[PDB]
């Protein structure tokens, strides 16, 4: 007798869910290739640090 | 050099050669996986390495002993007894073997409250200083000083008889035969708690593959020694074909211990794989 | 009139796909096909942290990416320097069940919790429990620290819970999920975060007004590992299906599917590398792969354990991955 | 650089303080047996031991401490966790044995009592964990079938043509009782690659034998687990 | 998205036949065990009947052993029940439940009471 209220609580969160602004995919595509070739030379694991620099060897 | 006993040295050398790659094997895949560091296998890699310390001591002194030089009583007593004691400390090792197996099946619920690393650690150490010191008993007080290097010219056969088999080869022997035979009767009562036979004779082979090879292997040459004291009556190869079956228990060891059990083939076929 | 608000639902859910469906101007796989793929990576195990007596469930890096913490089964918080392998400190933990772990930003508290419905922490900086939050009925599955003052928290009970420390009352409860909440990740900005639960349903949420932000549905099983991408602007995640998807906040729709037909078992951790080209996740195969961020492939496989791998953790600067598994040991790859 | 090696070497005294400690810790960890509990809210999985040394309550788990033959047991029963159980469930993957009481009496709720068995059993992780069956509350179901007025027929039709096994060792009380056990085990029976098997134990809500029994039963866990690992079961 | 649909139901006189359907999409179909659960008014929900992945192993309850059937296509994402030899008692709403991990056979919270993988059932009524 009380999934009145809470059916009715999800169809209020679906469109606090609507209200959005949605970017293209290509957007988001372009923002994480951008933000991969920006950090690429700082990451270890993507370019191993030569021994001197590496603190585990 | 004799073709007979040219023959046995190399038969010799090889047993000690297949020895060595046996051994050294199990004891790089317990040192290599984290999961085979466990106490039961500390037992098999003390094994491991007294075959190893056989083929690459023990063998090459008992040809040395074989090639019938003349040097220092005591420089043939010392590889004597440092032979005596890789033998003993492989014969313990061995039966600690046996008695971690009897410990694990009869008692499994306080098995890992008893076999712990430390308590296994110094079993370990208790067994190879008592071979030690076995060994090391014709160089302290039992030697046969009446100097060509030979066995019996420096050990006499007093001590390999009473001391050595009497002492320490039947009791060990009659510990891992009661033990396996309890093992068996076990695992038949658990059989038959769960084509049964089958299953019955493949577990008896199992633990008949460990007895009746340790006979065939070290009866022999003890034999040879009691009907050479008590009534002293082919010698020619007799002696070094059971010298052969002797030490073939060090190189047949892996075999039987190592390559049967599961964690062992598991590891064994990771490095297979990640190799190829 | 519930079927009516039933429909209603409906509608708003179809509404919500074909809006996803319009902004899907392409797939980002055939948009890297530019780039020059990472190829292979190997990696090899520095260090083998030993000590634990039952199977590992939980680890955390700390901002320092020196000292890491663990939690066992058998009731044990133990902290590793990755450096030297020497163990800092081992807090004994009331409840042996513990399946969750949390190293606070400023290295001075950690947090624990588990089947006994109750996040302990233990200040390292005094080693005592300073304070037991309790009020969840459900297990704790996942913990994260805001700051030296606020603490999020993850419970089976379908609901998410920010506490403050100091107070020890629940400043914030999240009821949305519907399914037993596995795991979550704070974004780099430390204003929203996102929650994967059992279902195939996971939500992001805000840490000011206390609500549901956006909903990704694009998984199909249990949801059990999520990691936010170092930007704040996507995040991976993990289920059952032998499944990983990477979602974008801002577009609210999957982008990338890594998978493999091979690979049928279940995942468990889910993290990425500093640059975020690579994602590192561990499978019940006993052991992780990396795939490529962009290009979807497996680049590496770290098959050092025995035991399927519970927890994945890498640094804040990425210098080297930990990987512990319930064989009771932690490898280090580098 | 005499505060770096100092440092370290304090450290390094830390680690040997933590090891040892842990060493320490190791032998109460390897000296008592974890068991898992199970059951319905009607099963009386809360007093299935009677023979209970230490009985703690925590936040949402019951501890219970006991020794037999010198042998420690620390069974842990959760039932403060909600309906699904499918995920802290894997936690319980290293446990010696599991106990899942069963009510026999009620024949509505058997099929639940089924079902969570055969799931359990089924398992991927504890596939090799395996599962005790405890039949209590064996008073109501024999003074249920001794009044007539409910019949297992109703519930499961396989009873009419079922009857006792040739084994029983001790007539309708001890026909539906063994019937009970036969539809547990062919579901036990379904899976596992003799890495774990089912245990069946008519106990009473009464029976002080509860103790010993578990102990014969994780004796004999531990030792088929043994001649597994050594190829000889 | 997990969308599980079924169809048919309603109101049936006792003793006839009736066939319940369930569309699934969001997932592969081919790859997750299957689940048959029914609930009463004033009652808890009530397991009755399973399929596999590849429909070898199918299995039905006591209470409606072989006058229940259930088969299921992969090739349409279908699952279908046919239900005979109704009685008045046997009335329930019918809900399918799907295996929380593929190609397994150990389905824990097919029965509990708020299951995400799972429709929102039909209404099923039988009376003279
Ligand atoms: C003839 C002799 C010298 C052979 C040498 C034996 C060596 C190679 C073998 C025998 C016993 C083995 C050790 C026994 C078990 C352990 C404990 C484990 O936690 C680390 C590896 C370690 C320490 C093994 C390393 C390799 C080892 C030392
Ligand atoms: C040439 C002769 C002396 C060979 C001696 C055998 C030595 C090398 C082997 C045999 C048994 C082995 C030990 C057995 C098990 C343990 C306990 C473990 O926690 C540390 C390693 C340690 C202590 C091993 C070290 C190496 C070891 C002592
Ligand atoms: C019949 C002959 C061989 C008797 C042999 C007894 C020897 C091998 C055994 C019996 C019990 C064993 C001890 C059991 C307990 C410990 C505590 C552990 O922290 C160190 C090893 C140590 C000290 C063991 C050393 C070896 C030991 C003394
Ligand atoms: C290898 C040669 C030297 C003999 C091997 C010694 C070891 C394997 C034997 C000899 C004495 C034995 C111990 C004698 C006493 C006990 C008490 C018993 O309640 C538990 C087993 C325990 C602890 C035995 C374990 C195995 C044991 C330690
Ligand atoms: C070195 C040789 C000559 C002697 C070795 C004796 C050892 C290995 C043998 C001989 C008798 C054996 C014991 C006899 C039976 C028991 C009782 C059992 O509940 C625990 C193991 C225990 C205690 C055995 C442990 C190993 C044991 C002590
Ligand atoms: C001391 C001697 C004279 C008497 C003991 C005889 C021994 C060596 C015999 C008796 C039974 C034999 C075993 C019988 C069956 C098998 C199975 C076979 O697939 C491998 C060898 C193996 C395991 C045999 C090896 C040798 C064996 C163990
Ligand atoms: C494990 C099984 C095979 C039993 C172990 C004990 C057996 C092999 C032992 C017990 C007593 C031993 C015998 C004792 C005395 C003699 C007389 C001597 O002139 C030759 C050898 C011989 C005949 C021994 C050889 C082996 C022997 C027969
Ligand atoms: N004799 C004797 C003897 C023995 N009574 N026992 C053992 S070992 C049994 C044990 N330790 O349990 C061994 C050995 N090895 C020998 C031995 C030593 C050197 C040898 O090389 C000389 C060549 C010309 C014949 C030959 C044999």
């Amino acid at each position: 007798t009380a999934s009145i209220a809470q059916a009715r609580k999800l169809v209020e969160q679906l469109k606090m869910e609507a209200n959005i602004d949605r970017i293209k995919v290509s957007k988001a595509a372009a923002d994480l290739m951008a933000y991969c070739e920006a950090h690429a030379k700082e990451d270890p694991l993507l370019t191993p640090v030569p021994a001197s620099e590496n603190p585990f060897r | 050099l004799e073709t007979q006993d040219a023959l046995y040295v190399a038969l010799e050398l090889v047993i000690a050669a297949l020895s060595v790659a046996g051994n050294v094997l199990v004891c790089a895949a317990v040192g290599t996986a984290n999961t085979l560091q466990t106490p039961t296998n500390y037992f098999l890699v003390s094994l491991a390495a007294a075959d190893v310390a056989v083929g690459l001591f023990a063998i090459p002194f008992a040809i040395t002993i074989s090639l019938g030089f003349c040097t220092d009583f005591y420089g043939c007593l010392f590889l004597a007894c440092f032979v005596l004691v890789l033998t003993q400390s492989s014969i313990f090792s061995l039966l600690a073997v046996a008695v971690d197996r009897y410990l694990a099946i009869c008692v499994p619920l306080r098995y890992k409250s008893l076999v712990t690393g430390t308590r296994a650690r110094g079993v370990i150490a208790v067994l190879w200083v008592l071979a030690f010191g076995i060994g090391l008993t014709p160089f302290l007080g039992w030697n046969s000083k009446d100097v060509k290097c030979l066995f019996e010219n420096v050990v006499p056969m007093s001590y390999m008889v009473y001391f050595n088999f009497f002492g320490c080869v039947l009791p060990p022997l009659l510990i891992m035969l009661v033990i396996y035979i309890k093992i068996f009767l076990v695992a038949c009562r658990q059989l038959q708690r769960t084509t049964t036979l089958q299953r019955e004779i493949h577990a008896a082979k199992s633990l008949a593959m460990i007895v009746g090879i340790f006979a065939l292997c070290w009866l022999p040459v003890h034999a040879v020694n009691c009907v050479t004291l008590f009534q002293p009556a082919k010698p020619k190869w007799a002696m070094n074909m059971a010298i052969l079956l002797s030490h073939a228990n060090s190189v047949v060891n892996p075999i039987v211990y190592a390559y049967r059990n599961r964690d062992f083939r598991y590891t064994f076929h990771k490095i297979i794989s990640r190799y190829l | 009139e519930l079927d009516q608000l039933r429909q209603e639902a409906e509608q708003l859910k179809n509404q919500i796909r074909d809006a996803r469906k319009a902004c899907a101007d392409a797939t980002l796989s055939q948009i890297t096909n530019n780039i020059d793929p990472v190829g292979r990576i190997q990696m090899r195990t520095r260090r083998t942290l030993r000590g634990h007596l039952a199977k590992i469930y939980a680890m955390h890096w700390g901002t320092d990416s020196r000292l890491l913490v663990s939690a066992s089964q058998d009731g044990k918080l133990i902290i590793w320097d990755s450096y030297t392998t020497n163990k800092v400190h081992a807090i004994p933990l009331r409840s042996s069940w513990v399946m969750t772990c949390a190293y606070a930003p400023s290295g001075n508290y950690v947090a624990c919790g588990g089947l006994d419905n109750i996040c302990s922490i233990y200040n390292l900086k005094t080693v005592r429990v300073s304070r037991e939050l309790a009020g969840h009925t459900g297990y704790l599955s996942c913990c994260r620290f805001l700051d030296d003052n606020q603490i999020v928290t993850s419970s089976g009970d379908t609901t998410c819970a920010l506490w403050d420390i100091e107070t020890g009352q629940q400043t914030t409860t999240f009821t949305g999920h519907t399914g037993d909440v596995m795991s979550l990740s704070l974004a780099p900005d430390t204003r929203l975060f996102v929650s994967g639960a059992c279902d195939a349903s996971a939500k992001l949420w805000d840490v000011r007004e206390g609500m549901c932000r956006q909903t990704f549905t694009g998984h199909e099983s249990d949801i059990n590992a999520i990691c936010f991408f170092p930007n704040g602007n996507a995040f991976a995640t993990g289920s059952d299906d032998a499944t990983c998807r990477l979602f974008d906040l801002r577009a609210d729709q999957e982008l990338m599917t890594y998978s493999h037909d091979n690979i049928i078992c279940g995942i468990t951790s889910v993290s990425f590398s500093k640059s975020g080209r690579l994602l590192l996740a561990g499978y019940d195969d006993f052991n992780c792969n990396v795939w490529d961020a962009l290009k979807a492939d497996r680049a590496g496989v770290l098959a050092g354990h025995d035991n399927r791998v519970s927890c994945l953790g890498v640094t804040d600067d990425g210098m080297a991955v930990a990987t512990g598994s319930w064989d009771s040991f932690l490898k280090i790859w580098n | 650089t005499e505060d770096q090696r100092n440092e370290e070497k304090a450290q390094r005294e830390a680690n040997k303080m933590i090891e040892k400690q842990l060493q320490k810790d190791k032998q109460v960890y390897r000296a008592t047996h974890r068991l898992l509990l199970l059951g319905a809210d009607n099963s009386g999985k809360s007093t299935i031991v009677k023979q209970m040394r230490i009985y703690h309550v925590n936040s949402g788990i019951f501890e219970t401490k006991f020794q037999v033959d010198k042998v420690n047991f620390h069974m842990f029963d959760v039932g403060a966790q909600r309906d699904e159980r499918r995920k802290w469930i894997q936690c319980f993957n290293d446990v010696t044995a599991i106990i899942f009481v069963v009510d026999s009496s009620d024949y509505n709720r058997l099929q639940e009592a089924l079902n969570d068995f055969k799931s359990i059993w089924n398992n991927r992780w504890l596939r090799t964990i395996s599962v005790i069956l405890f039949l209590n509350k064996q008073d109501l179901l024999a003074e249920k079938v001794l009044a007539g007025k409910s019949k297992i027929e109703d519930y499961f039709p396989e009873f009419a043509r079922y009857t006792t096994p040739e084994d029983a060792t001790p007539p309708r009380v001890t026909r539906a009782k063994y019937f009970i056990r036969d539809e547990f085990l062919r579901i036990s029976t379904a899976s596992g690659d003799g890495r774990h098997y089912c245990y069946p134990h008519f106990t009473c809500s009464v029976d002080t034998e509860n103790a010993r029994r578990i102990f014969n039963d994780c004796r004999d866990i531990i030792q088929r687990m043994h001649l597994r690992q050594y190829e000889l079961l | 998205q997990v969308q599980l649909q079924e169809s048919g139901g309603g109101l049936v006189q006792p003793g006839g036949s009736l066939r319940l359907s369930c569309a699934a999409s969001g997932f592969t179909f081919s790859n997750y065990k299957m689940n048959w659960v029914r609930q009463a008014p004033g009652k808890g929900l009530e397991w009755v009947s399973d399929i596999s992945q590849s429909g070898a192993s199918i299995s039905y309850t006591g209470s409606v052993k072989g006058r229940f059937t259930i088969s299921r296509d992969n090739a349409k994402n279908t699952l279908y029940l046919q239900m005979n030899s109704l009685k008045p008692e046997d009335t329930a709403v019918y809900y399918c439940a799907r295996c929380p991990a593929p190609f397994t056979r150990d389905c824990f919270d097919v029965t509990s009471t708020t299951y995400a993988y799972r429709g929102q059932g039909t209404q099923v009524t039988v009376s003279s």
